[PDB]
RNA sequence: ACAGGUGGUCAGGUAGAGAAUACCAAGGCGCUUGAGAGAACUCGGGUGAAGGAACUAGGCAAAAUGGUGCCGUAACUUCGG
RNA sequence: UCCUUGUCGGGUAAGUUCCGACCUGCACGAAUGGCGUAAUGAUGGCCAGGCUGUCUCCACCCGAGACUCAGUGAAAUUGAAC
RNA sequence: GGCUCAUCACAUCCUGGGGCUGAAGUAGGUCCCAAGGGUAUGGCUGUUCGCCAUUUAAAGUGGUACGCGAGCUGGGUUUAG
RNA sequence: AGUGGACGCAUCACUGGUGUUCGGGUUGUCAUGCCAAUGGCACUGCCCGGUAGCUAAAUGCGGAAGAGAUAAGUGCUGAAA
């Protein structure tokens, strides 16, 4: 199930301008997460509506996030689903966390 | 509607596939066997006295002997009755089983808790234990003031103080049930049910939705 | 203010005082600061003063708070001006107007 | 708050409660006859009845531990050699409490705790 | 009686003996969403409760210089598998010494066995 | 349990080392903060370098707590010494990139996803 | 027949520097009300999950260190500390 | 030192306490001695590290009372009391 | 004065129901009814009070000879130095 | 519809605290003739644990949802007029 929810969710972000995607695998080096997913995000205004996209076709396909973040504040921002977490970041925020090191 | 009733046996939690502790307490509720049917001609409510278990022939009281003999059943451990809710009737010596609370699913446990002896005020109403330090003297653990100065001159009865607490009524409401089984005499009921090991309880459907 | 685009506040209500700072009591129990009240303005409105008619600023962000009036002062007691000099402390010292 | 607790302390303290049934346990053994108030005899079968059946079997080690309890060489040694095969056939139930009044003293509960038999 | 019987049809049979200081790897069941893995756990055994159906264990492990302790239920399904990897030579039933020296001059000795 | 006057460890890159929680939060007569919580906190030691200067007061997150959780299944997750991570002022956003040690599951439940996705144990 | 005060003479063994301390030798005593109940509460203590002075006027009381051998030991100073 | 919680800085999140600086000395002042002083103090005040039931917050346990029984058996006070 | 224990009144801090509103919605302002419940922790001084930090929806105001020392403490008041 | 803060009831089954009537480690000393093995005293001699019971910080629940008459208020019919 997890190919096909990942599958899903990576069309959907490419559809609203999402570049630098790259999908992560964690399998065996955390016990929390099964599949990461990593975005870029110019500034707050689209990245909020991309967190809001992808919270609403997640409640049209039946799957129901248990957990979102980003509060008045757009530098970081979480939609959730289980086994797959998305993270959307802004571009220049990034690069003060870690890129493909978790 | 009716209750039943049953006694506590111990505490134990059942597992689920999902991984949930739920802690259950023990009630072992039999055959309650019906001793008396009260009508509202003779007697201005419609309720059911019933009985439950065995008690010893030479302690079953002579007068209290001839009592179930009318109602054809064997002798009991006390007579309660359990009020009638307009629309479910009864008849004398009918035997009712755990199959009724089938459907409850939510229950009002009642008996009486542990008698705690003469416990102190902290033990019975938590108070706060003025300091035992910074030169206090032969006061550590007492209630200190209880009334005001040369004002009425009376406490007003109703004042938390001490006294005996325990061995006395209390219920506790909408107890989650659990399981149910006739077949081998128990109920499991989610949480925890006054009184001890042993002491007789009575168990009612919760009045709560 | 953001949330708003009202200025009809200021017809309704023109006269408000700051509510005078209450008088020393007995015990030593100083007297209580004067609530500081609050007057919500719409953004882009600039203050002009009786007098000195310039700006002290203008309100061009939302969630900032800007002073227009300071307090005065409190008063002295007689407690704080025990002394031997005068054996007997009674004078009084208001407090000076804002 | 002595909920389902055992066993008294007679306002005495532990350091005197176990010397205090260590002359108990040798008295009785080596008499079969005492004239003690009640609450002494109603808590004395704490330990001597548990000293009487250590003797059902004779060991090395089993005499040893008997030592440790009568603190004398001449109670354990009536032990395992007359206690034992007296009491072989009888499961429990060593002493049996005799009240015999009030004393003169305080009018406390006087009574007996005593053998069987006491082969007397 | 009741309660007894009440004990043993929720038991589980299959759990083995382990002393109170051996190094066991035990397996926990994770409930998220819907799909369910299994999560690894290293440390060594320092208490042993065996209380009925209700029987418990703490283990205690090292990770990133900071110790956690982590406790079981033996007759739980949140559990999978106990497996023992080596088997510890101590005397002391209960092992809340290992708190106050440091672990790499804590390290027990095989039982030999 | 967690309270005020108590000092805490640091569970992050932001600087502090030495932290001291300034005011439990969640309800008047609050009295212990449990380990999913915002309890707030200000700073005794720092490194002089951090992004954080040493006195400044600001709400941070528990991460780990002596005492531990309380898992569904009659379970706790004991630890050696109460951690804590920063948040900023006005969002409850931590500023710290790392996360050192492991962190409890009970925590999904928070709505603390920061913690989760970083501290790779666990 | 009082938990008080009262000067000198003799000064065993063990470990300990010791007339401190813990046990013991000869010797002298169990202190002239006890037997029970194991409540609040009062007094003297033991221990305690997490916190570590947040209580209080005040670290009051408590709690804590405590010996031996080696290394090392600051401002000041009258050169001794 | 009335204006003294004089004004500023340090210490703490917050310091009418404490320390440093400024002199506007009501009423400092040189044997009814002034200015510093190592050490010393069951001397007053403040701060720090450890420590802890002081407290959050109380629970259990051990002994002496308190309670029952038996013997001996007190005192202040008291106009009269249903 | 602090600790402990509280009681009553409403001239209501919140919660509850409405009028007006200069009530677009949220957030509010005033007034009416309503006492059922709840109605902070700390640093500073003995301080009640109060300055500040920080929470909650709230840290309400009063009476009770400005409650409560045959309940506790004596930090201010304190005869004798 | 859930999850929390404060209060109240139940609870030992889970997490623990106590648990001087349980076991074990250990110091000094005395004693049981001696080796070994045990008992007393030194706060329970100092400690490590831990049965039951009690207990909270541990877990279950409670405040209601309704009904009748109402305050402020909103109304219908509706004359006095």
């Amino acid at each position: 199930q997890g190919k096909a929810l990942q599958d899903f969710v990576i069309d959907k972000i490419d559809d609203l301008k999402g570049q630098d995607i790259i999908a992560l695998d964690v399998q065996g080096k955390s016990s929390i997460t099964d599949c990461m997913i990593i975005c870029t995000g110019t500034s707050s205004r689209h990245v909020m509506s991309i967190a809001d996209h992808v919270v609403q076709e997640s409640r049209a396909a039946g799957l129901l996030p248990l957990g979102v973040e980003g509060e008045n504040s757009a530098d970081w921002i979480v939609v959730d689903l289980g086994d797959v977490i998305v993270h959307v970041m802004q571009e220049e925020s990034r690069r003060l966390y870690e890129l493909e090191k978790l | 509607m009716i209750g039943l009733v049953g006694k506590k046996v111990g505490m134990t939690r059942i597992f689920t596939e999902d991984g949930v502790s739920i802690p259950v307490t023990v009630i072992e509720v039999e055959a309650n066997r019906v001793t008396q049917v009260k009508d509202l001609a003779n007697d201005g409510y419609r309720a059911i006295q019933v009985t439950t278990g065995a008690k010893k022939a030479n302690r079953v009281t002579k007068p209290e002997a001839g009592h179930f003999a009318k109602a054809g059943v064997e002798a009991g451990r006390g007579l309660w009755e359990f009020r009638l809710a307009e629309g479910e009737e009864f008849t004398v010596g009918q035997s009712i089983s755990v199959e009724l609370f089938a459907d409850v699913k939510k229950v009002d446990v009642t008996g009486t808790s542990k008698g705690k002896g003469f416990a102190g005020t902290v033990k019975r109403w938590n108070f706060r234990t003025q300091d035992a330090t910074h030169g206090n003297s032969l006061s550590h653990r007492v209630p200190g003031s209880i009334g005001q100065n040369q004002t009425p001159g009376k406490v007003f009865k109703g004042k938390k103080m001490a006294g005996q607490m325990g061995n006395e009524r209390v219920t506790v409401q909408s107890l989650d049930v659990v399981r149910v089984d006739a077949e081998r005499n128990l109920l499991l009921v989610k949480g925890a049910v006054p009184g001890a090991t042993g002491s007789d309880l009575i168990v009612k459907p919760a009045v709560k939705a | 203010d953001e949330n708003l685009n009202t200025l009809i506040d200021y017809r309704f209500e023109k006269s408000f005082r700051a509510e005078r700072g209450q008088n020393g009591a007995s015990r030593d129990c100083t007297g209580k600061r004067g609530k500081d009240v609050t007057i919500k303005v719409p953004v882009g409105t600039r203050v002009i003063d009786q007098g000195t008619g310039e700006t002290m600023g203008d309100m061009t962000k939302h969630g900032q708070r800007l002073l227009v009036a300071k307090g005065g002062w409190h008063g002295l007691g007689n407690t704080r001006f025990k002394s031997s000099v005068n054996r007997t402390p009674r004078q009084k010292t208001n407090g000076t107007p804002g | 708050m002595r909920h389902r607790k055992s066993g008294r302390q007679l306002n005495r303290n532990s350091s005197h409660r176990q010397a205090m049934f260590r002359n108990m346990a040798g008295s009785l053994v080596r008499h079969e006859i005492i004239k003690t108030t009640l609450p002494k005899a109603k808590e004395l079968r704490r330990v001597v009845e548990p000293l009487i059946t250590l003797a059902k079997t004779d060991s090395v080690a089993n005499r040893r531990l008997a030592f440790a309890r009568t603190r004398d060489n001449e109670i354990v040694a009536k032990l395992f050699n007359e206690l034992g095969p007296r009491f072989a056939s009888r499961a429990g139930g060593y002493t049996r409490i005799l009240k015999c009044g009030f004393r003169a003293g305080d009018n406390a509960p006087m009574a007996y705790i005593e053998l069987v038999d006491r082969s007397e | 009686n009741i309660i007894k019987q009440l004990e043993q049809e929720q038991m589980k049979q299959d759990v083995p003996s382990f002393r109170p200081g051996d190094t066991v790897e035990v397996k926990v069941w994770v409930v998220e969403g819907s799909k369910k893995r299994l999560q690894a756990f290293e440390g060594v055994v320092i208490a042993i409760r065996n209380r009925g159906l209700h029987s418990a264990f703490t283990v205690r492990k090292i990770s990133n210089g900071e110790g956690v302790e982590r406790v079981f239920q033996t007759h739980s399904p949140v559990v999978d598998s106990i497996s023992v990897k080596r088997r510890g030579a101590v005397r002391k039933a209960k092992l809340y010494y290992l708190r106050e020296r440091t672990g790499k001059a804590a390290r027990i000795k095989e039982r030999l066995n | 349990m967690i309270q005020e006057q108590t000092m805490l460890n640091v569970a992050d890159n932001s600087g502090a080392r030495r932290v001291m929680c300034i005011k439990v939060l969640g309800g008047s007569h609050r009295r212990y903060a449990g380990v999913g919580d915002i309890i707030k906190i200000t700073i005794k030691e720092a490194i002089p370098r951090g992004k954080v200067k040493k006195g400044d007061v600001l709400k941070a997150v528990v991460v780990r707590t002596k005492k531990g959780v309380r898992r569904p299944d009659g379970s706790v997750i004991r630890f050696d010494g109460n951690a804590c991570v920063l948040l900023n002022n006005n969002s409850e956003q931590p500023i710290g990139t790392r996360i050192f040690g492991p962190v409890t599951r009970e925590l999904r439940s928070e709505k603390f996803m920061k913690i989760i996705s970083l501290a790779p144990e666990v």
